[PDB]
């Protein structure tokens, strides 16, 4: 059919260390500044919550929101080719080649996952000027040499149910059998195709396959993102307890179930996003395997 | 999943070699093909039964049905010597899985005597209460010599290594003996021979002290 | 263009471990999943592990699951192989190779190899090598790289200026488990008592640099 929707595209800085996904809060580090808003709710020595909530957290947020909105023209650009593409009875409508309009559509998606970044430079430079406001607000902390790990581990105990909610095992289950499928889809129309009919249903079904690997492809990322925060910190809730660390232990503490649970956290928005785009490309397959097989009696490939 | 590909095909220059892959239902499947030459990484030949890369010569060909998968090469050349792989994607285990290997040897090629070079015990060696017979095949083809050593008359069996022949860059082969001896044994006898025997034909060199 | 390039192996004890790296150039090497395969001296090839483009998915073959772990850093275009628990049979030279299309999981083609590289378990030690001059009786002299370990050697002539009639013979692995090779070169016996011939031996693995002049036989 069509794609409606082309949220799954992402990208990275060219250190592969900031991940921009098109769902808020964009970047997982958000989420992480929303720990740290928690993580002070326990805290009472600290009144700073509307300063790093109001004047800083919220309105890096916006400012990504709003770097995402400008790339929205390009984005119906890229989905514009996606559906012609994807689909011999849209492409049979206008006149240029496959190879032609396949380029173009190359030249697009490059164009706006590079909006998507290029936009974005400002904000992310802004992360790591916040990172180091939280360990200045945790600072403030009225311990020092002795300072109680109870919120710590209340936050990881806490942690565990929110994981609860999550399918991973049905999640891992749906990746292994869609992978499966595509693999052996691919596989066979390496075998079916032919050069001497019209190879427009054989691209399109090519075509789709394609962006359903790169779909597969982060969808396996994020799970076993998911899969690593959650075994962590499950860890920590059976790794060593002191009551009492030094308030720099501690900073690392709160620094690294936070990071921990905001992969956590982005994962779960992507996976959910991925689950539902690798369906729809494979009832794509699906429709255009059954264009390829619907005239027996005339040709195949 | 398991690949049978037989060790070994001969042909003769511009014939059509044939090299099979076998598998249960291996036609369900893509096969894909590599040569590798001694010395070289493997060259992906034909992928996709039968889809050849470009750069590859049209003498390559493939073809993958019911059981058995078959790569052919015609008109061989001498050039084609090399060693070729099957691959297929293991579906039961979900991984890349390569076939045992068929050596190619192109036949017919023109035989060619071996050269031998013997080199006594040197005498920086012997004050080191060491000696060390040092026998070099050169320049034979084909690559198969049998080597037997000689103290005066008598055969020697002990202390020899001999390497496997090596093809050279000319298409010809190269090997090399060593017999060890103690320089008690080398000063006592009247000589010592390195007898290379290849394709029926004897060389003999002799050294003494 | 498109280039892949192994290093890392070497000599390594049974129990030790080594980590090989493949540096990838020419392509989007994000893109596509990679592939290690190693194979034995004389051996053919065994597939030993698959990882994704993105690292999301990682498989192992049975000889080294549990041992090795394929890891990838998609910002420098490296593909890792950490190898843990090293055996004897795990001596093989080790290829990088890439899927022929993107997001294809290791079920595809290899299109492009490096050139591999080898991995030597043993526990022998490094060993430097004894040269000795072979004198000539056109003539024929050499040199003789006695007792090493491991490969490889290189054997030069007159610091590299000569170069023609040079032929140094594949090495021998004698039943003590080190390696032997002679260095043989043919010249004009017009030139025993006029040029003069030294031998240029290095061992790299022990640091040992060797020079023997070859001179024929005097009474």
């Amino acid at each position: 059919n069509t794609t409606d929707n082309i949220d799954y595209f992402d990208i990275s800085d060219e250190s592969n260390y900031y991940l921009i996904s098109q769902l808020r809060p964009h970047f997982s580090n958000i989420y992480f500044f929303d720990e740290f808003k928690r993580y002070a709710s326990y805290h009472t020595e600290i009144k700073r919550y509307e300063d790093i909530h109001k004047t800083k957290v919220n309105s890096l947020l916006n400012e990504a929101s709003r770097a995402i909105g400008i790339c929205n023209r390009a984005k119906n650009t890229v989905k514009g080719l996606i559906n012609i593409l994807e689909n011999p009875q849209k492409f049979k409508t206008q006149r240029e080649s496959y190879d032609v309009k396949l380029r173009q559509y190359e030249e697009k998606k490059e164009a706006f996952r590079g909006c998507l970044l290029n936009k974005n430079r400002k904000n992310l430079d802004q992360i790591k000027k916040i990172n180091n406001e939280i360990r200045d607000l945790l600072e403030k902390l009225k311990c020092s040499q002795d300072c109680q790990t109870n919120v710590y581990f209340d936050m990881i105990k806490i942690y565990l149910v929110d994981f609860k909610k999550m399918p991973y095992e049905n999640y891992d289950t749906f990746i292994k059998q869609y992978k499966n499928s595509y693999l052996s889809g691919v596989d066979m129309i390496r075998k079916i195709e032919k050069q001497i009919d019209n190879p427009v249903t054989i691209n399109a079904i090519k075509f789709t396959q394609k962006e359903m690997g790169y779909i597969i492809d982060r969808f396996e990322y994020h799970l076993q993102k998911v899969k690593h925060s959650i075994d962590q910190v499950t860890a920590l809730s059976d790794g060593v307890k002191p009551k009492q660390v030094t308030k720099n232990r501690l900073k690392e503490y709160y620094f690294n179930i936070g990071n921990y649970y905001s992969i956590f956290k982005f994962g779960k928005d992507s996976l959910n996003m991925l689950n539902k785009a690798l369906i729809h490309k494979e009832k794509i397959v699906h429709n255009l395997l059954g264009e390829l097989f619907g005239h027996l009696e005339e040709r195949i490939s | 999943y398991e690949l049978t590909q037989a060790p070994s095909v001969s042909v003769a220059p511009g014939q059509t070699a044939r090299i099979t892959c076998g598998g249960d239902n291996i036609g369900r499947t893509s096969v894909h093909w590599y040569q590798q030459k001694p010395g070289q990484a493997p060259v992906l030949v034909i992928f996709y039964d039968n889809d050849r890369p470009s750069g590859i010569p049209e003498r390559f060909s493939g073809s993958n049905s019911g059981n058995m998968a078959t790569l052919s090469i015609s008109r061989v050349e001498v050039g084609d010597e090399a060693d070729y792989y099957c691959q297929v994607w293991d579906s039961n285990n979900d991984h890349p899985v390569f076939g045992g290997g068929t050596k190619l040897t192109v036949v017919g090629q023109p035989k060619a005597a071996p050269s031998v070079t013997l080199f006594p015990p040197s005498s920086e060696e012997l004050q080191a209460n060491k000696a060390t017979l040092v026998c070099l095949i050169s320049d034979f083809y084909p690559g198969a010599v049998t080597v037997a050593w000689k103290a005066d008359s008598s055969p020697v069996k002990a202390g020899v290594e001999t390497t496997t022949p090596s093809k050279q860059s000319n298409n010809k082969y190269a090997a090399s003996s060593y017999l060890s001896l103690t320089p008690e044994q080398w000063k006592s006898h009247r000589s010592y021979s390195c007898q290379v025997t290849h394709e029926g034909s004897t060389v003999e060199k002799t050294v003494a002290p | 263009e498109v280039q892949l390039l192994e290093s890392g192996g070497g000599l390594v004890r049974p129990g030790g471990s080594q980590r090989l790296s493949c540096a990838a150039s020419g392509f989007t090497f994000t893109p596509y999943a990679m592939t290690w395969v190693r194979q034995a001296p004389g051996k053919g090839l065994e597939w030993l592990s698959t990882i994704s483009g993105s690292g999301g998915s990682t498989s192992y073959a049975d000889s080294v699951k549990g041992r090795f772990t394929i890891s990838r850093d998609n910002s420098k275009n490296i593909l890792y192989l950490q190898m843990d628990s090293l055996r004897a049979e795990d001596t093989a030279l080790y290829y990088c190779t890439k899927d022929k299309d993107e997001y294809t999981f290791g079920h595809n083609a290899f299109d492009v190899w490096g050139r591999g590289t080898m991995v030597t378990v043993s526990s022998a030690s490094t060993k430097g090598p004894s040269v000795f001059p072979l004198a000539p009786s056109t003539a024929a002299l050499g040199c003789l790289v006695k007792d090493y370990f491991p490969e490889p050697v290189t054997v030069s002539w007159n610091s590299g200026a000569l170069t023609s009639g040079v032929h140094t013979f594949p090495a021998v692995l004698q039943s003590s488990g080190l390696y032997s090779l002679s260095s043989v070169v043919t010249v004009p016996s017009s030139s025993l008592g006029t040029q003069t011939y030294i031998c240029n031996v290095n061992h790299k693995p022990s640091n040992t640099k060797v020079d023997k002049k070859v001179e024929p036989k005097s009474c």
